[PDB]
């Protein structure tokens, strides 16, 4: 539905037909996060990663009560164009869920 | 009857003993003899007999003795991950630990009572076995520390010349040490 | 509790029953886990997949604001309608419940806007692709985050038995 | 009770014992004997390749350790359900419920010792070949791939 | 003395009589008579009874007896599992076990002995209430099997019939067990 980027990554999700909004800081980013949660934003709800280095800080307030929005972090414009180590990120969330360092 | 510890007599006996050799039928169960469990066993006589060993052994035969029992102690410590996520989801340090315990149990702590000549082993075979495998995992720690891939050192064949040094006659041990013991720094150092 | 001879046998059964249902729970665990780890590894594959897509997006959108004027893209932009529809079915997860994204499709070029020009078509169909693996990794993601969760559980019962009971 | 002080100095006496289970009696099973927790101390000595069949001790082993792993399964199966099961664990599973149905509850049957390992081996035979790690491919070559046709000759 | 049920009394009476009827103190808090405790007791006059019951009361009546034994000795069995992980944890086929097992609680070994018709109840009432509740057993594990869910099978209203089954008189219960299974399988059968 919404993707929060930068603006010139939201022309492109407008031109997908995906509701773009553009942001630079996070302060923004957590307006918009919850005047959508609050209007009623539709499942997933992408945010740029470099924005927001976990979106759901913005969500443990609305997290409890609904179960439908599905926020995950991407890459922008500008972040996608560089190399972008997922598997770091991977290796984090199996940190967390488990407890220990998995691979080598 | 029973096997609990917990039994009047047991408890007397273990307050003026100066040894418990704590045999187990699980070390049986998977074909290790001679089955005794060195997580429970223990003794009181090691400080008192220090001396004689440096004296009729080696002067760094306590040194040996605790860098084995360390490394034992080590391995034991790990069986919960091991046994939760499976030997492969190791680090390098880790697998070499794991691998090194392996060894220990497989060549030094296991002996045949009915085999011709490993029935009965002396200080020194024992000795040179632990000195052995103390360098060898010097020399393996040090390859992981020079990038080597940890199933490359798996691979290696002094592993066994390591692996019969317990099938060793006792006279003819002291040539089989030397040997593997220049195997050991050949087959890390020449490799590079 | 009165201390008879009674009770003492049932706090012994009772003592049995929870080790028998504490190797249990760490069977259960262990299968949890070697779920969690095929998880994981498909995951992983999404997640390369969709960045794959998003770079191949990106490099279709580089053609579009360049070679035709903002304005251009704007119009194209604003004349397709947005894209509205994500049906959440339920997915069963070893008794939990983990909702399963798929998103209407409005057909694409169908509801093709006033933005004629080739370069600005390919963008929107590379960001329909984009958005195709992104549902997957989120599927995916969400699977591998209520293995996490009931792993999490399982092991805090164990822990609490084992420890307390 | 087995720390009751009579079976405890028997059993601090004799060598092993044979136990019966309740639960195998409730599931109208006969003799409701329980190889698991039952032991006899001297087995080794009354088997060989002289006496009885040179296979007994294996496939007695065998027997032992894949009926407590099927029922170890059947535990979990409760929970996690079937379909979260390998292959492997549905064999067993089915194993473990087809020993229970043919081997202890042989009912009044006088069976010999070499029917009592045909019908040993062939439910041994619905386990994969590979799976039978407990006895050598002698034994195995010699007497697996037979299938369930031994109760039925004695209803 | 206390219910003990060690003490040398009940020890000495436990190895002459050849039937045992064993009481709880639960159940008689719960207000559930007549409070016999099904895992605690045995009876060892079942074999020697069997061609009197085949010949006076129904051909298949030991065949009944022993699906609703084998019934509540598996859930018994899964009771463990129950009161460790929550009756929510378990399978559709588990949940039917814990429910029939329920059912025949509460609506076969139950007795009212204040009632004016349920204090007496000849064989054959007992064998048309445990032939009603095996029928709807295999009914509701077929549906089960064809993926209905366990929470509609448990609202229908059948249950009612087979619960009230107990006070119909010795008099209108021939008419009333035919109705009965009539109902029991248009309520699957006929819906599928």
């Amino acid at each position: 539905m919404a993707v929060i980027a930068d603006p010139e990554t939201a022309q492109g999700f407008r031109l997908a037909g995906l509701e773009g909004y553009g942001a630079s800081s996070a302060e923004e980013a957590q307006s918009l996060l919850e005047t959508l949660v609050e209007r009623g934003g539709y499942a997933l709800v992408a945010v740029d990663e470099a924005l927001l280095p976990d979106p759901e800080r913005a969500v443990e307030r609305l997290m409890r009560g609904r179960d439908l929005p599905v926020l995950l972090p991407i890459a922008g414009l500008k972040e996608a164009f560089q190399g972008h180590d997922v598997e770091g990120y991977m290796r984090e969330l199996v940190r967390k869920t488990i407890g220990f360092d998995i691979k080598l | 009857p029973g096997g609990d510890m917990s039994e009047p007599v047991t408890q007397s006996t273990l307050r003026i003993v100066g040894a418990f050799w704590r045999l187990d039928a699980s070390l049986a169960f998977r074909r290790h003899f001679p089955a005794i469990n060195w997580n429970g066993s223990y003794s009181l006589f090691t400080s008192a007999l220090d001396p004689w060993y440096r004296e009729n052994v080696a002067e760094d035969y306590p040194e040996l003795r605790d860098a084995i029992s360390e490394l034992l102690q080590r391995e034991a410590g790990l069986q919960e991950i091991v046994q939760l996520v499976g030997p492969d989801a190791l680090q390098d340090a880790e697998r070499l630990v794991i691998e090194v315990g392996r060894i220990i149990r497989e060549d030094f702590l296991q002996q045949n009572a009915y085999h011709e000549v490993d029935a009965y082993c002396s200080m020194k075979k024992a000795y040179g076995i632990m000195k052995m495998i103390l360098a060898f995992y010097k020399e393996a720690e040090a390859a992981i520390k020079r990038g080597v891939s940890i199933d490359e050192i798996l691979q290696l064949p002094v592993l066994e010349r390591i692996g019969r040094a317990r099938y060793v006659s006792e006279e003819e041990f002291p040539a089989y040490f030397e040997e593997a013991m220049k195997e050991i720094q050949g087959a890390f150092k020449a490799l590079a | 509790v009165s201390p008879t001879r009674m009770n003492l046998l049932q706090r012994r059964g009772q003592l049995r029953l929870a080790q028998k249902g504490v190797d249990l729970l760490k069977k259960k665990r262990d299968a949890l886990v070697a779920e969690f780890f095929g998880l994981v590894r498909e995951a992983m594959e999404a997640r390369k997949a969709l960045d794959q897509a998003a770079k191949e997006a990106y490099a279709a959108l580089l053609l579009a604001q360049a070679f035709d004027g903002p304005e251009v893209v704007a119009g194209a932009a604003l004349g397709v309608p947005p894209l509205e529809g994500v049906e959440a079915e339920v997915e069963n997860v070893w008794g939990s419940k983990v909702p399963r994204l798929k998103a209407t499709f409005p057909d694409g070029a169908l509801l093709s806007p006033v933005g004629t020009p080739a370069y600005t078509l390919e963008a929107s169909r590379a960001f329909r692709r984009y958005a195709e693996a992104l549902i997957r990794v989120a599927n995916t993601e969400t699977r591998l985050k209520k293995i996490g969760e009931e792993i999490k559980k399982t092991t805090r019962r164990v822990n609490a038995l084992e420890q307390v009971v | 009770d087995r720390t009751h002080p009579i079976p405890d100095l028997t059993g601090y006496i004799t060598e092993g014992q044979i136990q019966l289970s309740r639960e195998l009696h409730r599931k109208g099973i006969y003799p409701p004997i329980d190889p698991l927790p039952s032991l006899s101390r001297l087995m080794n000595n009354g088997v060989g390749k002289g006496k009885t069949r040179e296979d007994h001790k294996q496939v007695s082993d065998q027997l032992y350790s894949a009926y407590a792993n099927g029922v170890d399964i059947r535990k979990l199966v409760a929970i996690i359900g079937e379909d979260a099961l390998t292959e492997n664990d549905r064999r067993y599973l089915q194993f473990a419920d087809a020993f229970e149905r043919f081997f202890i509850n042989q009912g009044q049957q006088n069976r010999s010792i070499e029917e009592s390992l045909q019908i040993a081996w062939a439910l041994l035979s619905m386990l994969p070949q590979g799976e039978l790690k407990r006895i050598s491919k002698d034994h195995i070559g010699k007497y697996y791939g037979q299938k369930l046709e031994e109760i039925w000759g004695a209803p």
